[PDB]
């Protein structure tokens, strides 16, 4: 039961990250409206949302409530989600196993389109290639099988790729050896500024990167990427 | 690295476990009890879905028929089960069907079109860029400690006596029997309701599972145990309904199980799960009949008896040649096998040469199914 | 010294024997029986391996046609003989064929055109320096006490009857038989199936094997012997199926090795071993019979039997003219004879002008086996 | 039976001698994973062995052991060894008559390749005039036949043999005659330590000189040769 | 026939309808002359499948299998067996007779018995035993279309003859012998 705390933060911070007006503080609270999760299905999938039959918070009728999450539910389905046997009162009453559930395939979906819009069609196997084939470009040789690759730990790679696109913004005095769990934990707390410094609106945790979340890891590259061809 | 990687699907009568190859654990289990209706159904909170599956079934029980879609371990309800994949992919895995090979498992003796009607919906209706079907106690095998011996293997759905020669299961002795865990369950409800108890109320159909598996035991000897249930004292034990009520089971307890060795018991023709063990044996070469009897090994949910090993043993011990030496298998954990070994199996580089593909599902058809998985 | 050095291949009937010429004992003995599937076999953990040989089909018996390739002494499988041949170097005594000479030994009247397959294929096939093919008993006569006599050899797939003075054995006077272990393994399963009898798998069939060598006996009077079954008691033994099932047999004991004293029997034309011994002695010079009736001597598997040496005494005291010291002789160790005479002899340097080499080889053909040994 | 123990010190002793990874305290246990046999085969093998499809142990999943040992089998029919109705899982249950059969070939084999290297195509013989002549060039003429021959046993011609390469590491008031199976005895194992002194990395038993164990003769032989011809 | 019939799902789950798989077996199994390019002329279907008609008014339809049950016969591994076929037999009893009656033995091979009714089995017997036989034997296979009351009328008449009489075992020899003597004196 140890990994709905893990996974509380986990969407919590990719929420905050999204460009959202709503903060969230507690994904399993904060969520129970319907709010939320309509500005994030807006975000991932543009003018699916039909804000017209939707209440804006504070919100004391609960009748408001539950035909929020009833939109949320439906454009959820459209997407071709899996949700059997829920409904919206099921996200007002705080199932956490439908939150978290529903969470994990918009997280999925988002970074799938990303991907796809790098087409002609972006792919998430697209933006490895970039990440890789980036790096090599500064004379190092380092590189992933993936974004679930369990090198990626060290924080090494991300460095590199960082350094790669603005030399700048990395010092390398600063940066440790990804072997102990406190050197990784270091340099990954420093990933996750450098590439906020550059422009990077993420909200993975530096855990994210030391235990390797491979969802987190897409979109982390992807933005570092997003900025970088802009340059 | 995860986007890629095949998906491992078991399809079990209680549960189904879904997830990547290459992993560890389950990613989803569910409920499969799946539950249709049986009086077009839906709340207007969800779409017109009629299979609930899993814990969403569990709390409309009372008013839906439930399905162990799967039952014995073979699928009863095809647009039900076809319901539950679309959940895994879509729901559960949230992945996409056309980019994944699946291994989906079946169980042993699994019949014929079966077999092919989920090749067809999987290629068809799922547009999947290859599959592969293996039988649910091989997978078990590969992720353990024996190599020759025949399984006794008694699902949701369905049994199979499997002869196994190094690996290799020799489909000729294979024999299968169609009573299982749902005919028993089915069984007690009326030996339960033949004593005037009432199981009126959908939930309460799926509480009937729960004696059975909770209070049911193998008698040694039937007769010397029904006089041993006249002898009453300690034989009556207590079942409590949701409804407060009360439930008193005795003789039911022993007679339940007792239709496998007796399916005379359910009005079938059929000889029981002892004699068939031993028709498989008689079918095999003569000179690993030896290996067969020293390693009869039991799988499956409805081999979970008390009772069932010994009596097993008792029995083939009556009708083997007077010098055979018998020995009948029934690890502890007869939770996960069948789900890590399709893992093992569909990460290993091996087995990319060993599915069926969209192309030969073309070339061929459904049929195919039988000549590669096996 | 040890890479260089013949090696001596003893091919029998039931047990193949191997090893380095100047060495005391045989270093790979193994089991020929030879096996083949008669149903394309291959287990996926092996080749496409369709000779089994020793052990190995031992267990697989009972889904496998066993042959002892040699069968009463005689190859009757090619293919199977090769592989048993390419195992003995490349797996058992890890050599390489090009290299040494083989001193191969053969059946007692080895039928013309074995001969010349056995030199075809160990030369074309194996590519041997050299090689020579001996008689069995004649390297048990090296390896030991007798110069003139003749021999009744009856091995797995032949029996003959070979006069020998001086050492040399008279070819013209050799008379061959093809009845010899295999076609009384052969007549016991008929005449036991007959009894309504099952020896339906695979192992089961070398099951037969066991009965017959351990339960029959050759009857003095076969005659008085039918009725001394008939007046039972003490006739019947029992025989216990791996199956834990039994066995009963009585008159059968001795009716099996009776076969070879009246090939009736089998459906056979012809004479039986008692009669083949005596034409010979009739074709050979009248100055060495009298030697010949004194030192007939029995070799081989076949005649392992109870009562041979007294049934074989009482019927050539009966053809024999009234005078002729009779001698039939039956040494109990009628078990490396074979092999350590062969190792004797091809360690000699005598022996090195002996071979057929490959020069000599190409020079004939295979037909000079036929010169140079003998 | 007693030969089997004899046999399972021969080849535990000349596998710890092969320049093997791995250790072996007792060759029918500490080879059933497959493993260790792989090594084995790579070094009188080069590049015959594929790690892709091999598991380095610790092992706990049995198919990977399974798996590391149909690989072993399917070398050694490669190398066109003797192996009937045998295959991997026959080294996974410990069967003793495969594995001594498997790791006498495997010694055979690397004993001739190494002779025929010899050559222009290295052979035993080439070894057994090396050793002979090589005696010869110091004023002795003991001789042998070849590598079975039944004087070795005295252990006399390996310690001139020695001698003759490196007479500073041959003490001649520590050796003594190869008369009772004590003076034998004695000189074998003077002769093992000797040996090593040089640079042979050699693994066979004072016992294999006193018995003559043709193999470990050659292999011994051919060992003091090498780093004679590098003087 | 109704394990293949089974395999594909079908169900002769009662009592009667056990003995429903002997007619069909018995009215549309065949027996294919090259059972190999006869499979391939079961996948080029349109006239192979042919229909059975359940007494509880349901359907059957049976297409590979009508030729692939007498198949058996001549294949006896389809059933797990290590038996040669009945092709191989014929030839394994001609091989063991008497040299100089063979040649008549292969000019009169007759075939009797129910299971020797199937379509193609003549042909297919005698294109199997003259693949087997020395390359000149005359080898004419004989299929008699009565193959009702033959056994019968032929009992009759033997029993009646007072020939017959001396012939039967009496009930004083069977004490005399036991039952044994039944090998000795029928035959």
């Amino acid at each position: 039961d140890v990994e709905t705390c893990r996974d509380e933060r986990c969407y919590r911070l990719w929420i905050n990250s999204l460009g959202i007006d709503s903060y969230v503080n507690n994904v399993f609270e904060d969520v129970r409206n319907g709010w939320i999760l309509l500005e994030v299905l807006d975000k991932v999938s543009p003018s699916s949302v039909n804000w017209k039959h939707a209440s804006k918070p504070p919100i004391k009728m609960p009748f408001r409530k539950v035909e929020n999450c009833n939109q949320v539910i439906k454009i959820g389905k459209q997407l071709k989600f899996s949700l059997v046997n829920v409904a919206g009162n099921d996200i007002v009453q705080g199932n956490k196993k439908l939150i978290l559930g529903l969470l994990w395939q918009l997280m999925r979906f988002h970074m799938l389109q990303l991907l796809k819009s790098l087409r002609s069609e972006m792919t998430d196997a697209d933006i490895l290639s970039w990440a890789n084939r980036k790096v090599r470009t500064m004379g190092r040789k380092l590189q992933i099988e993936s974004f679930k690759d369990k090198s990626l730990s060290s924080g090494l790679f991300f460095l590199n790729l960082l350094w790669a696109v603005e030399p700048r913004v990395v010092n390398w005095n600063l940066v440790t050896k990804g072997e102990t769990d406190d050197e990784k934990r270091l340099n990954a707390t420093y990933i996750v500024s450098v590439a906020r410094k550059l422009g990077c609106s993420v909200f993975l945790l530096p855990e994210d990167i030391v235990e390797v979340n491979q969802k987190m890891i897409l979109i982390l590259t992807a933005s570092i990427m997003y900025w970088s061809l802009q340059r | 690295d995860d986007d890629i990687a095949a998906l491992v699907v078991d399809n079990g009568s209680g549960m189904c476990k879904a997830g990547f190859a290459g992993d560890d654990a389950p990613r989803a289990v569910f409920p499969s009890i799946v539950g249709r209706p049986r009086h077009q159904g839906v709340m207007v909170g969800m779409g017109q879905k009629d299979s609930y599956v899993g814990d969403e079934a569990q709390s409309k029980r009372g008013i839906l028929t439930l399905k162990y879609p799967i039952e014995h371990g073979i699928v009863t309800n095809w647009d039900d089960m076809e319901k539950i994949w679309h959940h895994t992919f879509y729901n559960e895995l949230r992945v996409a069907p056309e980019e994944h090979p699946v291994l989906l498992t079946e169980a042993p003796l699994n019949p014929k079109a079966n077999r092919e009607k989920m090749t067809q919906i999987m290629f068809e209706t799922f547009n999947t860029p290859a599959m592969y079907v293996a039988i649910q106690a091989v997978l078990s095998l590969y992720a353990s400690g024996r190599t020759t011996g025949i399984v006794m293997d008694s699902g949701d759905g369905v049994t199979h006596t499997v002869p196994i020669y190094e690996g290799y299961a020799l489909p000729h002795a294979i024999l299968r029997l169609d009573l299982a865990g749902r005919d028993l369950t089915d069984y007690l409800m009326k030996i339960l309701t033949e004593r005037g108890y009432s199981f009126t109320t959908t939930a309460e159909r799926e509480i009937v599972r729960d004696i059975k598996e909770k209070l049911c035991y193998v008698a040694l000897d039937f007769e010397q145990e029904m006089a041993t249930a006249a002898s009453s004292s300690s034989l009556e034990k207590s079942y409590e309904l949701p409804d407060g009520q009360v439930i008193t089971i005795g003789n039911e307890r022993f007679r339940c199980p007792e239709a496998l060795f007796q399916p005379s018991f359910l009005g079938m023709e059929s000889c029981g799960i002892h004699e068939t063990t031993f028709n498989s044996i008689m079918k095999c070469d003569v000179d690993i009949r030896k290996d067969l009897y020293a390693n009869t090994v039991l799988s499956g949910g409805t081999t979970m008896y008390p009772g069932i090993a010994d009596r097993m043993q008792k029995e083939i011990t009556a009708l083997a040649p007077s010098t055979m030496k018998i020995k009948i298998i029934a690890p502890p954990e007869r939770k996960y096998s069948v789900w890590i070994g399709g893992s093992i199996l569909a990460s290993l580089s091996t087995f990319q040469q060993m599915w069926i593909s969209k192309q030969e599902y073309d070339e061929s058809g459904p049929s195919i199914v039988h000549r590669k998985c096996f």
